[PDB]
């Protein structure tokens, strides 16, 4: 059934699973035209499809083209991600595939189970978790992998860097859904604490900063505050 | 005309016949309903007066043989049986119908209640539904289960409707998901009625037989059949223009026909907000549509 705060460890144990996310497939900007009505222009988008366990990042980057001539666009964007994860699976070889996909938002559970009809024993799961994976396209390297592609394309990362070597799956996610949850409450104020010394570098292979043990500490802490001051000076307290 | 002959009525119990019913007293002295119409199916069912669990009853054809109840103290049901001598149930009920203690098959003459709702129901197609071959009649009960049910345990006591599931391969073909989930037409058109019912009539025969079992049994696998037959039609683009009108015929009067206060539990809410308002065809049928809304405006 749903994934939520009493089954949060199942996300670390030894079934492979994915989350998908699809809030970054059908992405507009809105705009008037000449005649002063409102049209939209597509952009490139992405399927967010993780492995939380190992860090495995499967992004399908969304051409504007597979729009053209389409309607019903929010709609069809649901279903062509279920296409694109079906496909995903069916890529991998058997002991790759997952047992279990969560889905991030609950309009995609029909969409993937239909489209996943001859993997019977795959468990397409939603959750109760507001996870902040939308916020994938704040970190720099994958949306500028997004926007300068001119065609469909598979981009394969580790979102976790090389931290597994020093950390467990658990701290993993931990730090990557704070780092997501700031960069979605206030993007500049999260890229300036991660960003405002040019020398903590990231390495050309990592998305992250090369931070050691202790200033992965003091970042983490200074996350932390961000999102509960934002909350403040949203809320007011 | 034909008659139902009773042995005897040694319990308490509510006799119905189709859409009549009558109270009969413990040993009182009743030997059956005449007048019965041929040209139909009809149904006979009790519901006895200590226990309200469990209506029952026998769907049949007279013009298929002479058919008569007598109750049995040890299963202590009333029981169809079948006795095919003119020197016996000829012999028995000659000598029955001089002393006058049936009531008639009350049929108003104005009425078309019963035709309307039994219009493609063919005692052929029942005993397919319901399987027990060495009847010519079929008994169903209130706690029958479906075949699909039971996929989701006693094989000889089911009742095989034609499964539907809109999330199956059957449904859905490989390559047309999204077109095929969202609209049926091809599982409606080439699977269900080309493929498996052959026709229109066969499907709306099954339809409006697993209507008059979640009524009369209050079976709620019967129930479940009847809303996911209207809708697979509903949940179509593209249906034939005479199924359209046929259906908002046969839904009209099987709604009419459903008892006010088991509006509750025998309608669901979900399927026909869905097929009046938001379908392929929510503009098709509009006798359904007024008086659904006039007779149940809560539910929608
Ligand atoms: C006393 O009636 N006994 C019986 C059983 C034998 S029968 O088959 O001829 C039969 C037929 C009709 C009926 F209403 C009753 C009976």
């Amino acid at each position: 059934g749903a994934m939520n705060s009493s089954n949060y460890a199942e996300l670390f144990n030894n079934d492979i699973k994915l989350f998908v996310d699809d809030t970054n497939v059908y992405r507009v900007t809105v705009h008037k035209t000449f005649e002063g009505n409102v049209a939209t222009k597509a952009i490139n988008g992405c399927i967010f499809t993780l492995n939380p366990k190992t860090g495995h990042l499967f992004l399908k980057i969304i051409h504007t083209s597979v729009w053209a001539g389409q309607k019903r666009l929010s709609q069809l964007a649901k279903w062509k991600t279920a296409e694109e994860v079906s496909a995903l699976v069916r890529s991998l070889p058997k002991e790759e595939q997952p047992k279990q996909i969560i889905v991030t938002r609950k309009a995609m559970l029909d969409p993937l189970e239909v489209h996943m009809l001859d993997f019977p024993n795959i468990a397409i799961r939603p959750t109760e978790l507001r996870l902040p994976f939308s916020a994938a396209m704040s970190i720099d390297k994958l949306s500028d992998v997004v926007m300068k592609a001119t065609e469909p394309q598979m981009v394969l990362f580790n979102i976790y860097d090389d931290w597994l070597d020093r950390i467990s799956s658990y701290t993993a996610f931990s730090r990557l859904t704070l780092l997501l949850r700031a960069l979605k409450t206030n993007e500049e104020s999260a890229k300036m604490i991660l960003l405002s010394d040019p020398t903590i570098t990231i390495k050309s292979y990592h998305l992250w900063p090369s931070f050691t043990d202790e200033q992965w500490i003091t970042i983490e802490s200074q996350m932390r505050d961000l999102i509960l001051t934002e909350y403040g000076r949203k809320y007011n307290v | 005309m034909n008659t139902v002959p009773f042995t005897s009525a040694p319990i308490e119990v509510t006799i119905g016949i189709d859409q009549y019913s009558f109270n009969v007293k413990e040993n009182q002295p009743f030997h059956g309903i005449k007048d019965i119409p041929i040209g139909h199916v009809h149904v006979i069912h009790f519901q006895h007066a200590d226990n309200s669990s469990m209506r029952y009853g026998y769907w049949f054809d007279c013009r298929m043989g002479n058919f008569y109840i007598q109750y049995d103290p040890k299963d202590g049901l009333y029981k169809m049986m079948e006795e095919r001598d003119g020197a016996k149930f000829e012999n028995i009920v000659h000598n029955f119908k001089e002393r006058q203690m049936m009531v008639s098959y009350p049929k108003i003459d104005e009425d078309d209640t019963w035709y309307n709702l039994t219009e493609f129901v063919q005692m052929d197609k029942i005993r397919k539904i319901v399987r027990k071959d060495e009847n010519q009649f079929s008994y169903v009960d209130s706690s029958m289960t479906t075949v699909q049910e039971n996929e989701l345990s006693d094989p000889a006591h089911s009742l095989n409707y034609t499964v539907i599931n809109f999330k199956s391969r059957e449904a859905i073909r490989p390559g047309h998901e999204m077109e095929d989930f969202l609209d049926k037409s091809y599982y409606l058109n080439t699977v269900m009625l080309q493929g498996i019912f052959k026709n229109s009539s066969n499907y709306f025969g099954e339809l409006q037989f697993a209507f008059l079992n979640a009524m009369f049994f209050g079976n709620y696998g019967s129930s479940l059949q009847w809303h996911a037959m209207i809708e697979l039609i509903c949940s179509s683009a593209t249906v034939p223009k005479h199924m359209l009108d046929k259906l908002d015929e046969i839904l009209y009067y099987q709604i009419k026909t459903l008892p006010e206060q088991y509006s509750d539990i025998l309608l669901n809410e979900r399927v026909w907000n869905i097929c009046l308002y938001s379908s392929f065809q929510k503009n098709s049928l509009h006798n359904t549509e007024k008086i659904m809304e006039n007779k149940y405006p809560e539910l929608l």
